[PDB]
């Protein structure tokens, strides 16, 4: 198990790697053997989607106390948690863990 | 049936399902005999208390009723989170009601 935090995998998700395709700028009238270092300046842009179907266990517990779980508070504030500002800046208040629920040892 | 076998068994347990949450709750009860197994009639004025806001007229009885009208008498606590903390609503669909191990003291 990482000590980061997170799943191990032997085989984990593949990278993605991606490269503009270079695009010589235009080669001499009379040869040359040497690589062609002038380049036509550019860069591309897209839109990229992940899709990730995750398994989830239900929590069944017999416990009659209500738990512990993770909220929001309703105290006026300058800006709303979790949104963005005037500046239009989005911003994350606390970073927030996976252990609210309780079971037994 | 019989003295020695008993009609029923303890069931205070609590199932969740898709949309459907089944709560069942066991509880023993005594019942005493009211009002000498008789039919008095009450009034305002049988309890002596006066206020023309307050007056009453009515009839005591010799029996008693089961109410559970309340929701601490089918829901944990830990119930209640589990039902308040996701769920945009409920409503009640069905009723079973058992009346079991009867003992004449």
């Amino acid at each position: 198990s990482p000590l980061m935090g997170g799943f191990g995998m032997k085989h984990p998700p593949p990278q993605i790697l991606i490269k503009n395709t270079p695009v010589p700028a235009d080669p001499p009238t009379a040869f040359n053997k040497d690589k062609l270092n002038s380049f036509i300046t550019q860069y591309s842009t897209g839109q990229v989607s992940v899709e990730i179907e995750w398994e989830l266990q239900k929590e069944n517990s017999k416990r009659w106390n209500p738990e512990i779980q993770y909220t929001s508070n309703y105290y006026k504030s300058n800006n709303v948690e979790f949104a963005v500002n005037t500046e239009g800046v989005y911003s994350e208040p606390r970073p927030i863990g996976t252990r609210y629920l309780t079971r037994n040892l | 049936d019989g003295v020695g076998s008993s009609s029923g068994n303890w069931h205070c347990d609590s199932q969740w399902l898709g949309d459907r949450v089944i709560t069942t709750s066991t509880r023993t009860w005594a019942l005493p005999t009211y009002n000498n197994h008789l039919y008095k009639q009450i009034s305002n004025s049988t309890s002596g208390g006066s206020s023309n806001d307050n007056a009453y007229f009515g009839y005591s009885t010799p029996w008693g009723y089961f109410d559970f009208n309340r929701f601490h008498c089918h829901f944990s606590p830990r119930d209640w989170q589990r039902l308040i903390n996701n769920n945009w609503g409920f409503r009640p669909k069905r009723l079973n009601f058992k009346l079991f191990n009867i003992q004449v003291k």
